[PDB]
């Protein structure tokens, strides 16, 4: 705390002087920022260990010079594909190839590549490499899949806690609770089973309390860290049910409706990194993934955040109110806004963005350090969502054979068949399936006001479980709501900006962005960061430096087709699976 | 997918509302074939249209 | 026809380098016969097939594969993409229902009679009586409705780091239980490891359909370092001939093969098109296993 009169002293009175000191001082905390930002990457490659014991083993590392060309996106909640191009020559290019004729080797893979000093990790698994000729000069194309891959093949079971081929019981396994401790709960139980079921599940898995301190979990190759479920601060709820699903696919309606955040890192031990705060974090081997579900966002926080902005007047901080059933959710505007800032910002050297306190906005003119590929904005279009099918509180089959059977024979024994004159009860259930209680239809009144007199009526949403409905009416009716919302969505590039991607703002967080745009040059639009990636190219041809490409907010309107149809194939996939499992056998 | 309220955006009509786990996944170990078997021999015999049924076969109709 | 006869007695040829030539190996299965792996024979007495004696023969006997097709800085083909990916996923889950324990006869016949044997000792009247399989409803889809295995070689192969499980849903939804083995099978024909070879055969001497035909088991290598010896065996899997002839841009006849399938490197047209297809059959099949109300 050099005080104004401090450094005048220092300089002996002379205020040019101490006004060079302090622009000196300033100019050294840009530089600093500048070559942070203007960093090499950090790409090494390890391989599980060959007598195949626990802890990746260092295979070796890729020069950024070295490399042809690169592509690391960092995704919100999606499974993403890093490519890395090597020469043949190269001795890690030449490993890769020998890798799948080598008996000595095991046949995975994983790379680490680290922005500013591991600030910034992409770690993921080989997914396949291709050796491609240009003009009879060959060079090893390399495709990873990042580290959320791992939650497309986690599945969860109807009963996690029992052997599958004896007896799965209830038909589907439902766990409500806070957003984030049901998610990573979710995430914890399946990996337990996957591990070996070996030991006791208690109550909480996230109350370290309840975990025995003899207990070895160093052969985990991925770990679950969460709080309790009454220390979770998950201001909403969610309820998560599976019948075999994903484990991604059951948690993606949940972390979009919370605007949740899902952060894998693996934890390099070799490097002096730790973890803490899940069981057995002191033991984990190197290359160990830990996931963490966090809330960047703070939409449905209490103090709310900030939801738009102008650039002569900042952000502006709203509140979300719910309204009746809670389907529904409107924000409320805080005219006196008196949130704290947070003690983070008030320590030297940080640079994150804190969720309660958004602050970077990312201006666009004609001297303008980015530059904005496209901003589309689509409104809302279905009114009303329904949801629904059979409903198996009224016509299961259990009741409809044993309750109508009972009641039948009931009848016979009075005598209603002898004559008509007696009163039955309920001996023409089989004769109502799928039509007492069958459908929900809510209709978003908010919506409707927004819309106008002429709109789109209504739609009809099959959920990720298919039988989930009549266990949570109000989740199956936000999820239906998650489809036909305003989208708003944004593209940057930034070039040269000062702007530091996952250092200033990370995925999940929320940023304002402006479009040099007659009659919106005030707004600000307000996106919490999507997708960034990281890309270079250091061929002679064409030569970009490794820049990134920021995209905020989301659209499926602006989606490009390709990735629609994906998108689509995905989820009929994953509907066509949960159907045929739900068939009941003849 | 989420509940703005709390516990109370469950249905306790629905007909699997007794096997949605909250906290305790102690529980889930116990879902054998004994307990389950016990549980639903429990809910059968309770049945009421079998009981009146049997009330009248052996009552009215058997004296 | 068996044209790669890896399942055969005497195997067939799996590897290679280009200074041995080929490598003889024979599966070998585990337990259950749900994995399959491969056992080198060291003293190999293959005779050759008659038709290698016979004048004017080229084809290619399934259990003597022959053909290497070479890449160096003097090569007479084109190589276009050789790509290698390892396993994906260590088990698999395929399951559902099990007709053997809910089927719809039995939840209504069986069910009916032990309710009405309940019922005539009087065990609604008091709960006294000891009751016989009157809920066997209450438990649809839940008894020995699935099947897991794990495959140890895959997990072997992979090591610490790998993806756990995948659910698989066979081509007829209802015939897991009427075939176990053959279920668990096919689920695990899908994540495998996967080679694929793109050759241009421009004035090689190879030729395609006699040389060589579809299914059958080549060897190919590619000019880069670290794999210069090794040899990729892939069974034939297609070859297009064309020709263009058109003033502007004109090519012969010209045969390019592709050797080995992979998934992962499949174009992703192609690979939403054999979706696609895939996901249409299973709707059919589902449809038609619908139970009507």
């Amino acid at each position: 705390a050099n005080n104004w009169t401090d450094i005048l002293a220092a300089s002996d009175g002379d205020e040019w002087a101490a006004f060079k000191t302090i622009e000196a001082q300033a100019d050294e905390v840009r530089a600093g920022h500048q070559a942070l930002r203007r960093a090499k990457p950090l790409i090494r490659l390890w391989m599980n260990n060959p007598d195949g014991s626990e802890g990746l083993v260092y295979v070796g590392r890729v020069d950024y010079d070295d490399t042809i060309r690169g592509s690391f996106p960092f995704k919100n909640n999606t499974p993403s594909q890093g490519v890395l191009e090597l020469r043949d020559d190269n001795y890690l290019a030449v490993w890769l190839k020998q890798l799948p004729n080598n008996p000595e080797l095991k046949k995975n893979v994983v790379i680490t590549v680290d922005f500013y000093g591991g600030k910034k990790r992409w770690s993921g698994l080989l997914d396949k490499w291709t050796i491609k000729s240009k003009e009879h000069v060959k060079y090893l194309e390399v495709t990873f899949n990042d580290d959320l891959t791992m939650l497309q093949y986690l599945l969860c079971p109807p009963n996690p806690a029992l052997p599958i081929p004896v007896l799965q019981f209830p038909r589907i396994f439902g766990i409500a609770g806070p957003a984030k401790w049901a998610i990573s709960t979710l995430i914890f139980i399946n990996l337990f089973r996957v591990q070996g079921n070996l030991w006791t599940l208690p109550d909480d898995p996230f109350n370290l309390e309840s975990w025995d301190d003899i207990l070895d979990w160093s052969d985990w190759q991925c770990f679950v860290k969460s709080n309790s479920f009454l220390l979770d601060d998950s201001s909403v709820w969610t309820f998560l049910s599976s019948r075999m699903n994903p484990v991604d696919s059951i948690i993606a309606d949940a972390l979009d409706d919370a605007q949740l955040t899902i952060t894998y890192r693996r934890v390099l031990t070799d490097d002096g990194e730790t973890a803490e705060g899940f069981p057995g974090a002191h033991g984990i081997k190197n290359g160990a993934l830990v996931f963490e579900i966090v809330d960047n966002s703070n939409a449905t926080a209490l103090e709310g955040t900030f939801f738009s902005g102008t650039i002569v007047d900042g952000f502006a901080r709203s509140v979300l109110l719910y309204g009746g059933g809670f389907v529904e959710d409107t924000l409320s505007v805080v005219s006196d806004d008196q949130t704290l800032q947070p003690d983070e910002y008030y320590q030297s050297g940080w640079l994150a963005t804190m969720a309660k306190m958004p602050w970077l906005v990312v201006r666009d003119n004609e001297w303008t350090p980015i530059e904005s590929s496209d901003l589309s904005w689509g409104p809302a279009k279905n009114v009303s969502v329904i949801v629904g099918g059979d409903n198996p509180a009224a016509d299961a089959i259990a009741k409809l054979i044993i309750e109508t059977t009972g009641n039948l024979l009931g009848y016979f024994l009075l005598g209603g068949f002898s004559s008509a004159g007696t009163i039955a009860a309920d001996i023409i259930m089989p004769f109502l399936v799928g039509t007492i209680a069958a459908w929900l239809q809510w209709k978003n009144t908010g919506r409707a006001t927004e819309l106008g007199w002429v709109h789109y009526w209504e739609l009809y949403q099959q959920g990720a479980e298919t039988n989930s409905w009549s266990l949570a009416a109000l989740a199956a009716l936000r999820g239906g709501f998650l489809v036909g919302r305003s989208e708003t969505v944004h593209l940057m590039a930034l070039h040269d900006s000062w702007i530091i991607p996952g250092l200033h703002i990370d995925i999940g967080q929320r940023m304002g962005s402006t479009v040099n745009s007659k009659g919106v040059e005030n707004i600000v639009w307000v996106n919490q960061l999507e997708e960034m990636t990281a890309a270079w190219d250091n061929s002679a041809g064409q030569t970009m430096p490794l820049s990134w490409v920021l995209k905020a907010g989301k659209s499926d309107r602006a989606m490009s087709i390709g990735e629609r149809v994906a998108r689509l194939a995905k989820k009929m996939s994953e509907a066509l699976n949960n159907v045929g499992v739900h068939i009941v056998q003849s | 997918m989420t509940m703005p309220n709390g516990s109370g955006g469950l249905d306790p009509g629905a007909w699997l509302s007794h096997w949605v786990n909250q906290a305790d996944l102690s529980s889930l170990a116990g879902r054998t074939e004994d307990e389950v078997r016990a549980y639903f021999e429990n809910l059968v015999q309770a049945d009421s249209g079998w009981g009146d049924a049997s009330n009248t076969f052996f009552n009215l109709i058997l004296g």
